[PDB]
């Protein structure tokens, strides 16, 4: 109800790699997303820009996406080369578990930044060392003298490779 | 698009 879309931890067995869209874990090459699915959209602004965008459609003739982007006034249609598409994780990846489907310090990332539908470059700060804890990011901005916002918050949803 |  209050969470829609929010992340199930990844449990592997015994030898099962965590996998593609598990937290930092790549898709494959040739990954295709559904319909409905969520991805950062990098698409031309007024400049370009990575934004938080649903999937409508995919041509495989085209290799092109058909996709919404998700704001509060109602949807924009966007027709975009899969090189400008990156899946969001469907999976948070469990620290105690699979460390290493995560994130590491100092890693560039795009990142959702606070009150906004848009992915900007971050540097990690801490992967979370817990389950239910989320990374911290720095987020580049040039309005500050060394060029990165404090420590912030950003959930493994929202934290995908540059 | 919301941004910053």
């Amino acid at each position: 109800l209050y969470f829609q879309g929010t992340l199930p931890l990844w449990i592997g067995k015994p030898g099962d790699k965590p996998p593609p869209l598990c937290g930092a874990i790549p898709a494959s090459g040739d990954y295709v997303a559904r319909p409905g699915d969520k991805v950062a959209a990098r698409v031309k602004a007024v400049d370009e820009q990575w934004i938080l965008a649903e999937v409508v459609s995919y041509s495989h003739a085209t290799n092109k996406y058909e996709v919404d982007d998700i704001d509060e006034e109602g949807k924009e249609r966007h027709t975009l080369s899969r090189r400008r598409v990156i899946p969001l994780p469907q999976w948070k990846a469990n620290p105690e578990t699979d460390p290493e489907a995560l994130f590491q310090k100092e890693q560039l990332v795009l990142a959702l930044y606070p009150q906004t539908t848009c992915f900007y470059r971050a540097l990690i700060h801490a992967p979370p060392q817990r389950p239910q804890d989320d990374y911290s990011v720095l987020f580049e901005d040039t309005s500050y003298a060394d060029g990165y916002s404090p420590p912030l918050n950003v959930a493994q949803r929202y934290v995908v490779a540059c | 698009a919301r941004t910053k």
